């Protein structure tokens, strides 16, 4: 029953039975998203398939642009793009 | 019966005929006329302007123009694109030499002529890009 | 102006001994689960 | 004005965008410009 939920159910599976009293409408979650930097244009994709945590971003975009560290270019073209500089 | 056209003068440029000990910092952002004599020249390099790349999954190109602030006379946004290795889609580039655009750049260096120059004194120097 | 490096593997030796807690074998333990359950005489997940 | 400083800028170009703080448009179109967003 709802009124024996304890911390020791914390983090587990839990069956437990009741009545439904409100729906909410249907939120938009992304999956997958692909970002692009404002000025370096740094093309990335970030695939999500973790969507049921709530109050939080347990995945966002990067706070600063991947190119540097990637150094996918071998001239590699100080310059920063700034923070969180990624657009959807 | 695509390349844009440049300009050159000739002519009298009045107090714009200058020397390289005679130029100062109130001749800058004007058109000047200098003469002397070259000391260092540089290796003519080859400077990206378009690269052209090949998508081999959906078999199609792309490019990217690439600018600086000596190939332009007014300054705008330094808007620095990378190098693509990868398109929008997230299938690998592969580099189309030969179908990218390099224009030749060379750095020299004009010293004032020895003619016109003081007898003991160190001589005065300017680098010019072509 | 060269291309990005790539980066790619091939299995060739047998590794480590697997253990129970890794990764690996919980997906392949559950992929067999799907596989080869049976109700009464059908794979149940496998139709569904 | 000052020019007599060595090994130091003593006036520099500013660490943020100065739209802001002076409040210049009535619409006033959180969005920052980024750490020494001016260019020459
Ligand atoms: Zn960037």
């Amino acid at each position: 029953p709802l009124r024996d939920l304890d911390s020791e159910h914390v983090s587990k599976i839990v069956r437990l039975s009741g009545i439904i009293i409100s729906t909410s409408v249907l939120s938009s979650r992304a999956t997958y998203l692909s970002i692009m930097c404002r000025n370096c244009r740094h093309t990335t994709s970030i695939t999500i398939n973790n969507f049921n945590s709530i109050t939080g971003n347990t995945v966002s975009l990067p706070r600063s642009c991947l190119s540097t560290i990637e150094s996918e270019s071998s001239m590699a073209n100080k310059k920063n793009c700034g923070p969180d500089p990624y657009i959807i | 019966p695509r390349h844009p056209w440049k300009l050159s003068f000739k002519g009298s440029f009045g107090a714009h005929a200058l020397s390289p000990r005679t130029l100062t910092a109130q001749h800058l952002n004007k058109l000047v006329s200098v003469e002397g004599i070259v000391t260092k020249t540089s290796l003519v390099r080859p400077k990206l302007i378009r690269s052209v790349h090949y998508a081999a999954k959906t078999g199609r190109f792309h490019y990217r123009d690439y600018t600086d602030a000596t190939t332009t006379l007014t300054t705008r946004i330094p808007t620095p694109a990378i190098y693509p290795t990868e398109d929008t889609e997230g299938n690998k580039l592969t580099t189309e030499y030969g179908y990218s655009t390099f224009i030749d750049h060379q750095r020299i260096t004009v010293q004032e002529m020895p003619e016109m120059a003081p007898a003991g004194q160190l001589p005065r120097s300017i680098d010019v890009i072509l | 102006s060269f291309d990005r490096p790539e980066i790619y593997s091939a299995p060739v030796l047998q590794g480590e001994s697997p253990n129970d807690d890794d990764n690996t074998e919980i997906i392949k333990s559950f992929k067999n689960f799907i596989l080869e359950f049976r109700l009464d005489s059908q794979f149940i997940y496998r139709d569904q």
